[PDB]
């Protein structure tokens, strides 16, 4: 009937928007969704965001596909940060180590894309690169013993500052 | 020639409304059912004529039902209550009056119409009310008819499996005759008025049609495999005696399962015919008597609860002059007597019943007895409420029935008397407009306060205004509601003014230091308010101060861009030199005077209300939704996919909702609702404040 | 000269172009008659430069 | 047919025995003054404020009733006048409402007078239309007196200006009046409009 991609956590599969009214305008139901879905990734972490596809076929029945999760959680992850940067390049939120960087390239590579895509591991390295690279993180090539945390406390010092600066200007423009 | 009817028991009486689309014949309808009952006598058009039913001067003039209309008449060996609904968007309140009081419904159909989405949404309150209904496909003879088309489009976008009773002979202006299913017999109509006084029987022309006895017996075929699909005993009955003969029986069990599948709320008998063409309105009848519902055949929680009391359930109210404060009820529980004293639920009062009568809308009988499941008019109940229940001796946490709610009216205007003098006898009207009608909400505007009328749409005000003028006698005017602006400065701006008046004796010397400037705290203080802040000067100020406070309200009360009032400012006296011998009111004329220039040099900014718009549409007609809501500067706030349906709730300003409802309903094809409820101000930027002041001063 | 610096200040991209005139500003003044159209009576009055 | 042919001489081969600005902004201040009133006084409701210039007579003179009282909002339909300091001109107060055009009739309380809003209906927009053409009236005499005293400037410098020039500054100065007359009318108009 047609394809569709949906971001649902491991556990809170909640038959509510946005996704429970596609699925009922698509005509399956929607409890047996959550169910099946629950029942499948019972043994992952709740919590965790993860791409899954769902086909659905007439007279109403579904079947579930379930992927790796993002790469930019993957990252955030290793990084032990929240979010992301904001001005990307000019500013740095963490840092990934080359290593760090193999293993989620090794964790991630049984998924759909680069299973169909019979590639080697140094592709999918360079793809997380690039990824890192997009979320503002640094890729050291081997440096971390307490720098890490070194660094760790002065990112928390620029967010607070950054925070108190956001503060500020929303108040002026309010008071504008 | 038969008015003196004599009323029946309970298997022999029968309460049914007619609900349809605007212009799809339920006055033609129950106006050939009158003619055929025999208490009509000649035959009239809705165009010229308008017998009985639609006897209101506006209804004559507009061709158009507005109030419903409520008749009784008896059918061969029945007696039966039908209520002519008037099936507009506007008398909503009304069509589900209607269907609260009592169940039975005839959903009346154009064959070259489609959904016609009136329908669908008298279909969802007869749905939500869970009255049975019967489909009447009228509009035969129309061009372009279709019984098919119809037929697939009651199965397709009204959500609903129809059960098919009724093929027609023809669709183009050649639909002479009908076949029935059930009785497996073909009707026919050859003359002008009531075509041939009866209906022609002659069983599929006596075993000689080929054609037509292969379709009919393919119609029947099909009725039985939905009817015994639906129910499951007749499914049993099939079942064990007449499996290979697909001919079970005429009339007696066939009958049966489809007055079943007709209270079990979850089919529809579908009859074709043409009211203005008298056909098909004797079968239609036939049908009405032989499968909707009588009073008790729904078991009722209420009667069961109690029945020996004289329960009873008032749903309409009239003010006619003459008989003055008329109540439509009806009867629930016991036999109804004239003269005995009742007591309300609601108003937990007494009340004397001066008579008691059975409506035919445009006489008065005055019926002496009424049995229950009957529609019944009371004459003398001063103290009536549109939602309440009525019994004797109090036998009973209460007894209280669940009535009609107001529908929330959507559109609004102001009412405009032509003198104070005429403005009570206005009042009194809209008292009485008020009291007859719960939809139509009067208000008073807390900031210029006109009389604002709520209704349900632009008709229903433009007919409530014709019948004030006709029925009341006052030539009233209605004008758009009136926004209230509020005003601001942006800088702090001096001020300085000073006041002599040598009148003689008392001379007197007036020079204000003073400076206005914007505050802060307008979330802390999101009412009108103001800071006043005095200098150390003078060392006592009592009645000076009192003159500052006096003069600077009075002020502020006035705005320098609009007119309207200002707020949000705080006003500092610098200096207040004053001479020995100065009155407090020329006191306060200078400093009115002094902050009026500040004001006026100033830097002022206009704020709008502001409200919340919550509008729930369908998914097709969300994008010219939004896309409105986007020209009037509605920002959007959320956007929730329901359901079936899209609700947006954005905030959207006053100016810019004038007759919203009008636009919603046509570019949503009347499928939408929207509920506003005022929340904040806020300012406008300077481009949309620029084209308001260039709009107030005309073009430039 | 408002045409020329709107349309290019609007239409060019700061980051990664620069513009300049070679053109001095309004110098050269031009005079209309104003009071009285008839011929002669002296020169006009200064209106605009070019 | 064009008819009139608009002149803007220059001002400034003048700027000695008439100022065509100062008399363009005593102009512009006739339109404010009237723009002011009208967005002051007839909005669509009396207001405290609005009743603040009705000239009272006390002492042979001419006095507000501000000046005179202290005008308040007691109820929301009602306006309590307090004429504490001067007693005497309660009469002169009833007369100066009860005949000012804005369809007020006050109640003598001794005091503290009593006026209630009328209403907002079809006779109380018509008679605000009234008030609206009176003060467009008041509003083009003053234009008037400003114009006649532009032309006195010019009498006062007619002795050794050529001729030609004066003609050419009446001209002018008739242009300026029309002007402002004109959009005198517009905005007595648009507000016609809108109070209808
Ligand atoms: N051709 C044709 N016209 C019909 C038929 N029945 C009704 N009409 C026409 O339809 C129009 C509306 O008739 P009416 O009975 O008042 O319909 P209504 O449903 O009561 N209108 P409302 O909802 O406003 O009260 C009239 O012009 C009438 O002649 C029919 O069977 N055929
Ligand atoms: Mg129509
Ligand atoms: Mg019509
Ligand atoms: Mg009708």
């Amino acid at each position: 009937s047609g394809m569709i991609r949906a971001i649902v956590r491991a556990g809170q599969a909640r038959p509510g928007p946005p996704l429970g009214p596609i699925l009922g305008q698509r005509g399956v139901s929607i409890n047996q969704f959550c169910k099946e879905f629950n029942e499948k990734t019972k043994d992952i972490k709740e919590g965790i965001p993860l791409p899954t596809k769902i086909f659905v076929k007439p007279d109403r029945t579904f079947e579930i596909k379930i992927g790796q999760p993002t790469v930019s959680y993957f990252l955030k992850a290793a990084a032990g940060i929240e979010k992301g940067a904001r001005h990307t390049g000019k500013e740095v939120a963490g840092l990934v180590t080359l290593k760090h960087v193999y293993e989620i390239a090794r964790v991630k590579a049984q998924d759909d894309a680069f299973a169909l895509q019979d590639v080697p591991l140094s592709s999918v390295v360079r793809s997380i690169i690039g990824s890192a690279r997009s979320l503002g993180i640094r890729v050291v090539k081997d440096l971390s013993s307490e720098e890490l945390a070194a660094f760790q406390k002065e990112r928390a010092l620029f967010l607070a500052a950054q925070r108190e600066a956001d503060l500020a200007a929303q108040a002026e423009a309010a008071k504008k | 020639s038969l008015h003196s009817i004599i009323n029946p028991p309970i298997a022999k009486i029968r309460n049914i409304g007619i609900m349809a689309h605007i212009d799809a014949g339920k006055t033609t309808t129950t106006e050939r059912i009158l003619y055929y009952s025999g208490y009509t006598r000649s035959l009239g058009d809705v165009d010229d004529g308008d017998t009985v039913t639609d006897f209101m001067a506006q209804e004559r003039e507009r061709g158009i039902t507005i109030q419903s209309a409520a008749v009784t008449f008896d059918w061969k060996g029945y007696r039966v209550n039908l209520i002519d609904t008037p099936g507009h968007v506007d008398f909503t309140l009304e069509v589900e009056r209607c269907l609260r009081v009592l169940d039975g419904a005839v959903a009346v159909f154009d064959a070259s119409a489609g959904v016609e989405a009136q329908t669908l949404t008298v279909w969802r309150q007869a749905d939500k009310h869970n009255i049975p209904r019967i489909c009447f496909l009228n509009k035969m003879d129309k061009t372009g008819a279709s019984f098919k088309y119809a037929v697939e489009s009651i199965r397709e976008k009204l959500k609903a499996k129809p059960l098919l009773l009724q093929l027609p002979i023809g669709e183009a202006k050649t639909f002479k005759g009908v076949v029935d299913v059930v009785m497996k017999e073909k009707l026919l109509w050859n003359c002008n008025s009531n075509d041939g006084k009866d209906f022609e029987r002659k069983p599929l022309l006596e075993m000689n049609d080929p054609e037509l006895l292969k379709e009919t017996t393919e119609a029947r075929n099909a009725l039985i495999e939905q009817v015994a699909d639906l129910d499951d005993e007749f499914a049993d009955l099939v079942l064990e005696e007449f499996s290979e003969n697909f001919d079970l029986l005429p009339a007696e069990k066939l009958q049966t399962a489809i007055h079943r599948v007709t209270l079990a709320q979850t089919a529809v008998p579908v009859l074709c015919g043409s009211a203005l063409k008298n056909k098909g309105i004797q079968p239609l009848l036939d049908a009405v008597t032989m499968y909707l519902p009588s009073p008790e055949e729904r078991n009722y929680e209420f009667l069961q609860w109690y029945k020996d009391d004289l329960c009873a359930l008032a749903f309409k109210v009239l003010h006619d002059k003459q008989r003055g404060p008329l109540v439509f009820m009806r009867i629930y529980s016991g036999t109804i007597k004239p003269q005995l004293a009742i007591h309300n639920i609601n108003g937990n009062c007494t009340e004397r019943i001066s008579r008691l009568l059975l409506p035919f809308a445009d006489q008065h009988v005055e019926i002496p007895s009424l049995t229950a499941g009957n529609i019944a008019l009371t004459v003398g109940l001063k103290h009536t409420a549109t939602g309440d229940t009525i019994v004797s001796s109090k036998s009973s946490e209460r007894l209280l029935l669940a009535g009609v709610e107001i529908p929330e009216p959507v559109f609004f205007c102001t009412i405009e008397p032509p003198s104070l003098s005429k403005q009570p006898d206005l009042e009194h009207a809209l008292k009485c407009l008020q009291r007859e009608d719960p939809s139509l909400k009067v208000r008073l505007d807390p900031d210029s306060g006109q009389t604002v009328l709520c209704g349900m749409g632009e008709l229903h005000i433009e007919i409530i205004h014709d019948r004030i003028k006709r029925e009341y006698g006052l030539e009233t005017y209605l004008g758009p509601l009136q926004v209230a602006y509020r005003e601001t400065i942006l800088n702090s701006v001096r001020a300085t003014d000073t006041l002599d008046r040598t009148l003689g004796d008392k001379r007197h010397l007036v020079t204000v230091e003073v400076e206005a400037r914007p505050i802060e705290t307008s979330s802390v203080m999101p009412v009108i308010e103001f800071e006043y802040a005095e200098s150390i000067n003078e060392g006592l100020l009592k009645v000076s101060q009192e003159a500052i406070e006096n003069g600077i309200h009075s002020a502020c009360l006035q705005g320098p861009l609009l007119g309207s009032p200002i707020q949000d400012v705080a006003i500092t006296l610098h200096s207040l030199t004053i001479h020995p011998g100065t009155s407090t009111t020329m006191i306060s004329a200078c400093v009115s005077r002094c902050v009026q220039k500040a004001l006026k040099k100033a830097d002022k900014q206009v704020l709008e209300p502001l409200m919340n718009l919550e509008v729930t549409v369908a998914r097709d007609y969300l994008s010219p939704v939004l896309a409105d809501l986007a020209q009037r500067r509605g920002n959007i706030q959320e956007i929730q996919t329901r359901q079936d349906n899209k609700v947006v709730i954005g905030f959207v300003p006053l100016a810019e909702i004038m007759g919203y409802s009008t636009v919603l309903r046509t570019l949503t094809s009347g499928s939408a609702t929207f509920a506003l409820e005022l929340s904040t101000y806020q300012a406008m930027n300077p481009q949309d404040q620029n084209t308001l002041l260039n709009r107030r001063s005309g073009l430039t | 000269f408002e045409m020329m610096r709107l349309t290019i200040n609007r239409s060019m991209d700061p980051k990664n172009m620069f513009a300049l005139w070679r053109v001095p500003a309004p110098f050269k003044p031009i005079t209309r008659k104003g009071m009285g159209q008839r011929m002669g009576g002296g020169k006009g009055a200064i209106d605009h430069y070019v | 047919g064009q008819s009139q042919t608009r002149v803007n001489i220059n001002a400034a081969l003048v700027e000695d025995i008439i100022n065509l600005e100062e008399v363009n902004e005593e102009m512009k201040s006739v339109i404010e003054a009237l723009k002011d009133n009208f967005n002051k006084t007839l909005n669509i409701r009396t207001s405290p404020g609005s009743l603040d210039k009705i000239a009272v007579v006390t002492a042979d003179g001419k006095l507000a009733l501000n000046q005179i009282s202290q005008i308040s909002m007691k109820s929301p339909q009602l306006i309590l006048v307090n004429m504490a300091s001067f007693p005497e001109c309660t009469a002169a107060a009833i007369k100066a409402i009860r005949e000012s055009g804005m369809n007020l009739n006050p109640e003598v309380e001794g005091t503290l007078i009593r006026v209630p809003i009328p209403q907002v209906t079809r006779e109380h927009r018509e008679m605000l239309v009234k008030l609206a053409k009176q003060n467009t009236n008041k509003a083009k005499d003053s234009l008037r007196k400003v114009r006649t005293n532009s032309m006195n400037k010019l009498k006062k410098s007619k002795d050794t200006v050529s001729e030609d020039t004066i003609r050419l500054i009446e001209k002018q100065i008739s242009q300026m009046a029309d002007d402002t007359v004109a959009e005198l009318d517009r905005h007595l108009a648009v507000k016609t409009k809108e109070l209808l």
